[PDB]
């Protein structure tokens, strides 16, 4: 029987700023225990200051992708040459993962970028089109290792003041660009060591007022 | 997933959990399981994410063109029926949706169960999900008419703190709600782990569990 | 006989020159456009006293910032102001904002020209669109039924419309407050209706960015109307 | 493309007319004669072989046509409207009625089918009517022997005698002299021929008259045998033979 | 006459009056001005106005990132044609990755606009269109025609009082053609193109339309005090 | 299909097909409207030309949309069956969607509605009918009284009337209506609309029908003697 | 195209009529004439047929009188093939409402549907209407004994007596003279009959070219009987009533 | 929903300093059956692409006749069909991508693995690979079925990443391409030793080898191996 579906591995991350956003990915594609390509961009500039990425099934996430760049593409038609603005991108890519409600795009989306206040932000969806704005985002293949970390280094969850012993939480300070980006190259390095999918590459899309940045660095190739 | 809401003397409370899971992956620690559909209408969210979501906030854009032709606001069992048949047209195709109307009209505070199946039910209390066999417990044996708004938001608060510490599914934060007739009140959101010791010192419930 | 979707020899659409005659016919429309907001006018013109004036509803609401007038066949205007009130919250629907006013009205216009042998005539009515959105401010637009649009600081349609349009001519400025915009569509009103005008055969109508839009009380207008009066009697 | 005449082409008049049929009709009267004479054990419907040219096969031509074993007909009028009435005659005996009762219709049923086939014609969009008149004999278990007669309008009138086209006027006058309801087959079809020979010219033949009958079960033209309840047709197409022996005692 | 009550009907002489009145229209519309170097491609465009009350017009339509076009005539048809050309510009791109060829976008247009002409029910459109561009083959100018007739030319000129700028264009055709690497001194040749087609009134800041498209450029419309420098 | 636009605009911007459908109206029977403080009567000319007619099983001129709402007519009987049809079916798919009975006014602008749309579709012609719509909205003891035309407009009315002479009963109703004190009572109501229908009738035998309409799905029609009873009474008092 | 053939059979005149439907009113009145008279033990139907010949074979013949179920009848005056396809289609109407509700369809019902088809025909479709009037004679329990009418134009009315086809005025102002409340269906027979003998363009009103039908209540207690009269019977009863 | 018949095994590729080289054996299989020995899987569009296919053979010949007319429909209308609008390996790779997916959308895919190899106009090399899921993805080296499995492993080892390209000549890339075929027809049952070769180098054009066969074979080392573990005879 044919199976429409497959499975590329690669794991994403997403981070909101207090005045910008980070979308990274690793490079790997995969199919079972080979590996395809180690370097083949998994997230993208979609264009208005928005950034996106579409990990699971690499032929729905491409075209996912292909249709978001097309929907922000007529939206300047439509309207007015109107910036698309982050909540608003949001809000259509929910519309276009449930036009298939019945034969999903199999992908765990994220995208990332400001909001109108010049905030960063960073929003989440299901294959089916559920979403939600967040601080904190892994998707794909090691997320569950990922997010407990982020939990305990972003959030400062279950740490609190020393002397106090648990009366006093660990007070929520801001993060500057450099020390998310720490954050991100850490969590890849140890989701490469535990997981297989893992590796080769990871490539960091930073957005701010002043446009979109690229990071690249060298994962382990094993 | 826990969920609830009651009718009481003065309006309507709407209390929900936060958690979301992936099997035994805790893939959301804080999602939003109300839906604010407009300023007099609130819709709760069990089952499909996506599909609450899709369905209600689709059935705001009808309440809204209600208003535009009628000049008047649309009653919650007209609201809850416009749903009701949404779910009506995709019957057996595999939605999965269990949700509370919870708002306020001519005839007072309204509150209707609607579910996948097509199923409208109005009542003046009820509870969904995963955990709704221990909310319905705290709130059977505390249920009053006669309910003040500071002691009605509690209990619609502390139901779920009993699902959130018993069910696994359920946790991460409370979000309560009041609706009035001049409109629904967000009374916040509440974190499941510093409101149950909380609630412990203070009530002196959960002798159980050690603090 | 002769095709729906004809051209003549000047190069122009009969059926489409044939409806700007209808709306000729109709009860006068008046729009103002300033910095403090959009004021829309119109008179009711009931044919009878009989006739409770209240029900004539020819100022519409399309969304919280869009209001609409209309003059002509005014029975054509309601599949119009159904397919504006959808796409403005379809598109609340779709992009989670407001919709702005020229791609509401060019949503409108679309449907125009779709007649032939799709509807069988073109609509025998024109609408003046008011809104405001945050990108192009106050604005005001004139829907006509050949599927153009012209936006307009000021504007005039129906049957007092070439004598409204001169008047409007002259009055109009970019400091206009929107006090002195009710009072001038009431003062253009009154001049060009066959009627005495009165708080029951003419309505008054705004667009503010705090408020959205409003239709005004028969109350509230007769005040401006006793204000008109008084002020043109001071000099 | 498309067919965009949805409209119908037959309307009424001031005066109440439908002028497309009276104008069908007219066509009819153009037509060469045929006739019906009905007799107490049979039917006999007949007409001339109006040849239009003496190298062309005037027996390839049919203006007596076989509708089921039991039933048969003839027109005057115009030709091709009738060869396509008499297809779609014997498809709806079939489609209508056979495939569902498993028997052949009775007359006036059949009959009712062709008239709203030409009544439709009458109304429908982007058509004219047929262009003849049919005069349809028949036989069944519970009517018996019957002749029914069909205009273009779609209205149908049951006969014991009748002719149309050419010269109807003065044929159905000798008709009336002539019928009653005592009438042996055989007698019935001496009539038809004396009938037939005023509104001819030229030669009168068997190879000139085309001739049927509906008479009595030919077992002979059934095909096969072991069936007691099966008898076979009783519609039969004389023969120029035929035909001839019967113009000597005439 | 008798022959021009729809546009499936020749006249004695051959000739189809319905395309030609659809063709009048054109003519009754504000004019338009279209020039290309070998490096760039520029439409000028006289936007009109109601009366003093209402905005001027929109004339330019922008298609691609590398394609758009000025309208002369009915707008809502303009609309439609170049939502058809958005559309197949798209369509390219989308399945093969590839840049729609202007001439290509031409005899798409050409072909949509003939299946209106020779149908029932239907009737021509009644617009004339400048489409510029910047291809791998370099720079175009086409002039539509909705009798179906699409030309690439160095420079043409549609509209009301549109003879004058074509035949300056016609005069100038060797110096502007060599006007390359230069976008500002193009803009001024077809600025002083369509001045040539002005009466009683002038180019003022909300009045003037320009859009350009080139080598290293994509194609943007300029207008209010963007088009103030070249006034 | 038929696609004919039979519905088009003329070079002095009329659609003379709609106008063309008001001079059916025209010739349709009288039928008036009455709005009091508390009720509605609608009043309605049968013409005496057909006698020997089976009164029981005639088509009767006002219909029930509604428990709650009614619909009277003038111009052509047959296009208004369908007009009845339709409001019938709209009036029980609200109900079975919304779980309230139509408002009189919504009621009104789905007929209208109806009758718009075929002055602009292909292969249609106008309706030949006006309508009187009144009732009362569910737990509302506000009376309703809305009036529709071939063209689609609608719109309420404290008194009017449509069809044949409706210009001389209009003239009447203008006159004798007034809006600052209504019909107080059901007699008061009922008197003026007969009262009305006398200026145009002819005879007030069986030519005059009456029906009153009060709030809460209240709806009865006056027989032949009760009608005869206020034509007696209006004739006596006219002796002086 | 197309266009120019057009007859535009749905549209009104500039006074307000609907020229086919006038003009379908107009070839009903040349059609032989058919009476309905409604009696309180029952209804009785008349009809003449149009300038016979005597080689007509008349007792297999139907022209007038149709049969739509054992309730309703009707009496046809215009283009008979018309009148077979809305019959048919009411036949059908009858046999839907039995086979959904297992009661005999309401005469009103029955006839509602009927007059919305060919109203129909005047409002969409480009299509001729149906140059057909009907006379309806029916029972049910809830009104009894009813006779209605409808014409190309979709109205119906009912009535205790009517005329259809030539000479109506003449017709229904003998009928109008005549006619009683307390009648009963042996007077009613004589009526109809008595009515058609001086209305009618022929010589003299005989067998040959008539046919007749009553509903009785006179069928073995409780129940309804049609009877179609038979060529002999209508004879008899023209010699009963004292016409030949 | 269909399953594969006769079917074509691996389809490798690489890319080197001047253009790319891709390979493909000639045999037809019918499930084990060897079924048929002369099947061309390299096929050149215009002198500047070449797509290698694997999988379903009925389908590939579908795919065959798809490009066949994607040259001719080009063509019209197209002056520049020789030069400036003349197809791109980009191009022809899309047009597949978007039938691919397509296919798969409906239920009703091309049972393929297709490797696009080209040369662009601007003479950046182009090695792109799609299948039947619709899936793609490029990389330095690129191989379908087995090939992804043993060949890439000894192609990679020439060009690990992306700035070992400049580096490798057409020789060296050959000499891999060449080696890798060898090794797929020891190991690779679905294999044939007869085989094509297609390299698209900016310089020299497309230049297509036919007729190439496995040589210089190591199998003298079996004569010594005896039973399966205690034999000695
Ligand atoms: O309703 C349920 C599950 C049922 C339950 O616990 O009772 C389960 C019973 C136990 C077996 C499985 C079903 N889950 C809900 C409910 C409301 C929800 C509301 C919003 C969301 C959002 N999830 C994202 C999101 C998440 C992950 C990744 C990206 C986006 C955004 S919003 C998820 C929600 N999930
Ligand atoms: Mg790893």
């Amino acid at each position: 029987q044919f199976n429409p579906y497959g499975d590329n591995g690669g794991t994403i991350l997403g981070i909101a700023g207090e005045d910008f956003a980070v979308l990274a990915g690793d490079t790997r594609n995969i199919t079972d225990y080979s590996i395809n390509s180690r370097y083949e961009p998994k997230v993208f500039d979609c264009g208005d200051n928005i950034v996106m990425s579409a990990n699971g099934f690499a032929a729905d996430g491409d075209a996912l992708v292909k249709r978001f760049k097309n929907s922000v593409k007529w939206y300047h038609f439509d309207h007015n040459d109107k910036k698309l603005s982050i909540n608003s991108a949001a809000r259509n890519i929910q519309h276009l993962l449930y036009s298939r409600r019945f034969f999903p795009y199999y992908v765990y989306n994220i995208i990332a970028g400001l909001d109108e206040d010049g905030k960063g932000a960073v929003y989440s969806f299901d294959p089916v089109g559920s979403y939600q704005r967040e601080q904190c985002r892994a998707g794909g293949a090691a997320a569950s290792l990922i997010m407990p970390f982020l939990d305990n280094q972003v959030n400062f969850k279950n740490q609190y003041e020393p002397g106090t012993n648990g009366k006093v939480k660990k007070p929520l300070k801001y993060l500057s660009v450099e020390e998310v980006i720490k954050l991100v190259r850490d969590s890849f390095t140890s989701a490469t060591e535990r997981h297989i999918q893992v590796g080769d590459g990871l490539e960091i899309l930073i957005v701010t007022k002043d446009g979109v940045r690229k990071e690249f660095y060298e994962l382990k190739r094993d | 997933t826990t969920t609830l809401a009651f009718k009481f003397q003065h309006g309507v409370i709407a209390a929900v959990d936060s958690r979301a899971s992936a099997g035994s992956y805790i893939s959301a620690l804080r999602v939003n399981k109300v839906i604010e559909i407009n300023p007099y209408l609130l819709g709760t969210m069990s089952g499909c994410a996506a599909d609450c979501q899709y369905w209600e906030r689709l059935l705001a854009k009808e309440c809204r063109l209600y208003y535009l032709r009628n000049g008047e606001r649309i009653s919650v069992s007209a609201a809850s029926k416009l749903l009701s048949n949404m779910m009506c047209q995709y019957r057996g195709m595999g939605l999965s949706m269990g949700s509370m109307i919870c708002g306020w009209d001519k005839k007072g505070p309204g509150l209707y169960y609607v579910d996948e199946h097509g199923t409208r039910l109005s009542g003046n209390m009820f509870s969904t999900g995963s955990g709704n066999t221990y909310a319905y417990g705290v709130l059977d044996s505390n249920y009053k008419w006669d309910l003040s708004v500071e002691d009605a938001l509690y209990l619609g608060k502390r139901s779920i703190l009993a699902a959130a510490h018993r069910d696994a599914y359920s946790g991460g934060s409370v979000n309560l709600y009041h609706v009035t007739e001049d409109g629904w009140i967000y009374h916040g959101n509440h974190d499941v782990g510093e409101l149950f010791w909380k609630v412990k010192e203070e009530e002196g419930s959960f002798n159980n569990v050690i603090g | 006989d002769r095709g729906v979707s004809t051209f003549s020899p000047e190069g122009r659409l009969f059926q489409v020159e044939y409806s700007l005659e209808a709306i000729k016919l109709g009860s006068t429309a008046i729009g103002i456009a300033t910095k403090e907001g959009v004021v829309l006018g119109v008179e009711k013109r009931a044919t009878s006293p009989l006739l409770e004036s209240d029900s004539i509803e020819k100022i519409v609401e399309i969304d919280r910032h869009i209001g609409c007038a209309m003059s002509g066949l005014t029975a054509d205007a309601r599949s119009m102001i159904e397919h504006a009130r959808t796409a403005a919250v379809t598109h609340n629907l779709y992009y989670d904002e407001d919709i702005n006013v020229e791609s509401l009205t060019q949503s409108v216009c679309d449907l125009a020209l779709r007649f032939g042998e799709l509807m069988s005539r073109p609509f025998g009515v024109a609408l003046l669109i008011a809104g405001h959105d945050a990108d192009d401010g106050y604005q005001l637009f004139h829907a006509e039924p050949s599927g153009t649009f012209y936006r307009y600081n000021a504007k005039a349609i129906g049957s007092g419309s070439e004598g409204a349009q001169a008047e409007l001519l002259n009055e109009w400025h970019s400091s206009l407050t929107l006090k002195e915009a009710e009072l001038l569509v009431l003062k253009i009103l009154k001049q060009v209706m066959e009627e005495k005008l009165d708080e029951n055969n003419a309505q008054l109508s705004c667009i503010t960015k705090q408020d959205g839009f409003k239709i005004y009380d028969n109350e509230k207008t007769a005040e401006l109307i006793k204000e008109l009066k008084e002020k043109e009697a001071a000099e | 493309m498309t067919d965009r005449y949805s409209f119908s082409l037959t309307t009424f008049s001031p005066s109440g007319k439908l002028g497309q049929i009276d104008y069908a009709l007219t066509a009819v009267k153009q037509g060469v004669t045929s006739l019906g004479i009905k007799a107490t054990n049979g039917v006999v419907i007949a007409t001339e072989k109006k040849s239009s040219s003496p190298l062309a096969m005037s027996e390839t031509l049919s203006k007596v046509s076989l509708l089921t074993p039991d039933i048969g007909a003839v027109y005057s009028g115009m030709g091709p409207d009738y060869r396509v009435l008499v297809d779609k005659s014997r498809k709806v005996a079939h489609t209508s009625y056979k495939r569902i009762y498993g028997e052949y219709p009775p007359t006036k049923l059949l009959v009712s089918e062709v008239a709203k086939i030409m009544q439709e014609a009458t109304q429908s969009g982007g058509v004219r009517p047929f262009g003849v008149s049919l005069l349809i004999a028949g036989h069944d278990e519970f009517n018996g022997f019957s002749l029914y007669q069909v205009d273009p309008s779609g209205s149908y009138f049951p006969w014991k005698a009748t002719a149309i086209g050419k010269g109807s006027v003065a044929a159905k006058t000798f008709l009336e002299k002539r019928w009653n309801d005592e009438l042996e087959l055989e007698d019935a079809i001496h009539i038809a021929l004396l009938t037939l020979k005023e509104s001819v010219e030229g030669e009168f033949n068997g190879d000139t008259i085309e001739l049927a009958i509906i008479g009595d079960e030919n077992p002979d033209l059934l095909g096969y045998t072991g069936i007691p309840t099966d008898k076979g047709p009783r519609f039969r197409k004389l023969t120029s033979q035929e035909i001839n022996d019967r113009l000597e005692a005439l | 006459n008798n022959y021009d009550g729809d546009t499936v009907t020749f006249s004695p002489t051959g000739r189809l009056f319905q395309v030609e009145y659809a063709l009048e229209a054109i003519k009754q519309g504000s004019v338009t001005v279209g020039l290309r170097s070998n490096t760039h491609a520029v439409l000028v465009a006289l936007k009109r106005n109601a009366d003093e009350l209402s905005s001027y017009q929109k004339k330019i339509i922008k298609c691609d990132e590398h394609m758009g076009l000025s309208l002369a005539g009915l707008a809502p048809d303009a609309r439609v044609l170049s939502n058809y050309l958005r559309q197949q510009c798209n369509y390219s791109s989308l399945v093969f990755n590839r840049k729609l060829a202007v001439e290509r976008a031409g005899h798409l247009l050409c072909d949509k606009a003939q299946k209106n002409t020779q149908s029932y029910g239907g009737r021509p459109y009644g617009v004339g269109l400048l489409i510029i561009g910047y291809d791998k083959s370099g720079a175009h100018l086409l002039e539509f025609q909705p009798s179906g007739n699409v030309t690439e030319l160095y420079g043409t000129a549609i509209g009301a009082r549109s003879q004058g700028a074509k035949t300056y264009l016609e005069r100038t055709l060797d110096t502007f053609i060599k006007i390359d690497g230069n976008p500002d001194e193009l803009i001024k040749a077809g600025v002083e193109a369509i001045s040539q087609s002005l009466r009683d009134e002038s180019l003022t800041v909300d009045n003037l339309s320009i859009a350009i498209v080139g080598k290293d450029t994509p194609f943007t419309i300029y207008d209010g005090e963007a088009v103030a420098k070249y006034i | 299909g038929y696609d004919r636009a039979l519905s088009i605009f003329s070079p002095d911007g009329h659609i003379f097909q709609v106008e063309y459908a008001l001079e059916a109206v025209k010739r349709g029977t009288c039928a008036v409207g009455v709005k009091g403080k508390n009720c509605v009567v609608l009043g309605c000319e049968r013409r005496s030309t057909l006698k020997l007619q089976d009164t029981r099983i005639t088509p009767s001129k006002v219909s029930k949309i509604d428990s709650h709402v009614v619909l009277s007519f003038s111009g052509l009987n047959a296009d208004s069956r369908i007009l009845i049809e339709k409001a019938r079916v709209e009036a029980q798919s609200h109900r079975l969607t919304l779980e309230d009975p139509v408002t009189v006014e919504y009621l009104t602008r789905y007929v209208a509605g109806v009758q718009q749309r075929y002055t602009q579709s292909g292969g249609v012609r106008p309706f030949g009918v006006s309508t009187l719509i009144a009732g009362f909205d569910p737990r509302d003891d506000e009376p309703k009284l809305y009036q529709t035309e071939p063209s689609g407009i609608y719109s309420s009315w404290s008194a009017q009337t449509i069809g044949r002479n409706s210009k001389t009963v209009r003239e009447f109703l203008e006159k004798n209506y007034d809006r600052k004190e209504p019909p107080a009572t059901v007699e008061e109501c009922v008197k003026l609309t007969v009262r009305s229908l006398l200026e145009v009738v002819q005879t007030g035998a069986k030519n005059i029908e009456i029906t009153v309409v009060k709030p809460d799905s209240d709806i009865v029609a006056l027989s032949s003697e009760e009608i005869n009873q206020y034509v007696t009474q209006i004739e006596q008092e006219k002796q002086e | 195209g197309s266009r120019r053939y057009d007859s535009r059979t749905t549209i009104f005149s500039p006074e307000g009529r609907l020229y086919q439907v006038e003009y379908a009113l107009e070839s009903i009145s040349h059609a032989g004439t058919a009476i309905g008279i409604m009696a309180s033990d029952g209804i009785v139907l008349a009809a003449e047929r149009k300038v016979t010949s005597t080689l007509l074979e008349q007792d297999t013949s139907t022209e007038k009188l149709y049969k739509l179920n054992d309730k309703i009848a009707v009496a046809v005056a215009g283009l008979t093939a018309d009148a077979e396809i809305l019959i048919n289609t009411a036949r059908i109407h009858a046999q839907n409402y039995l086979k959904t509700y297992n009661e005999d369809i309401p005469v009103e019902i029955l006839v509602r549907r009927l007059s919305d088809i060919k109203q129909g025909y005047t409002q969409h479709g480009g299509l001729r209407p149906f140059g057909v009037s009907f006379i309806y004679a029916g029972y049910d329990d809830r009104y009894g004994y009813q006779l209605y009418t409808s014409n190309p134009s979709g109205n119906y009315t009912g009535w205790k007596a009517i005329s259809v086809g030539a000479n109506t005025s003449a017709a229904q102002t003998l009928l109008q003279m005549d006619y009683k409340d307390d009648m009963k269906v042996d007077d009613a027979i004589e009526l109809a009959l008595k009515t058609l003998s001086k209305t009618t363009d022929s010589s003299a009103l005989t067998y040959d070219r008539l046919e007749f039908a009553t509903i009785r209540k006179g069928a073995n207690d409780g129940e309804v009987y049609q009877k179609i009269f038979k060529p002999q019977e209508i004879k008899d009863i023209l010699v009963k009533t004292g016409i030949t | 929903t269909q399953q594969p018949i006769v079917t074509g095994t691996s389809v490798i590729s690489m890319k080197y300093d001047n253009g790319v080289i891709i390979a493909a054996d000639n045999l037809g299989s019918y499930g084990s059956l060897l079924r048929f020995n002369g099947v061309e899987r390299l096929i050149p569009v215009g002198d500047n692409t070449v797509v290698g296919i694997s999988g379903d053979i009925s389908d590939m010949q579908h795919i065959e006749r798809l490009l066949k007319d994607l040259v001719t429909e080009n063509a019209y209308d197209n002056p520049l069909a020789d030069a400036e609008e003349a197809l791109e390996p980009s191009y022809i790779f899309e047009y597949l991508a978007t039938v691919m997916y397509q296919r798969r959308s409906k239920m009703n895919p091309l049972w393929n693995a297709i490797i696009v190899a080209g040369v662009q106009s601007n003479g950046d090399q182009f090695l792109r690979y799609v299948n039947l899921l619709g899936v793609t993805y490029s990389s330095p080296t690129l191989a379908t079925g087995f090939g992804a499995h043993m060949a890439n492993p000894l192609l990679r080892k020439v060009v690990d990443r992306e700035s070992d390209i400049p580096k490798t000549t057409v020789q060296v890339a050959e000499e891999a391409i060449v080696n890798a075929m060898r090794v797929l027809y020891y190991r690779d049952a679905r294999s044939s030793r007869n085989f094509s070769l297609a390299i698209i180098d900016k310089n020299t054009g497309l230049t297509f080898k036919k007729n190439l066969q496995v040589e210089n074979m190591k199998w003298d080392f079996a004569k010594d191996i005896k039973g399966y573990g205690t034999q000695k005879i």
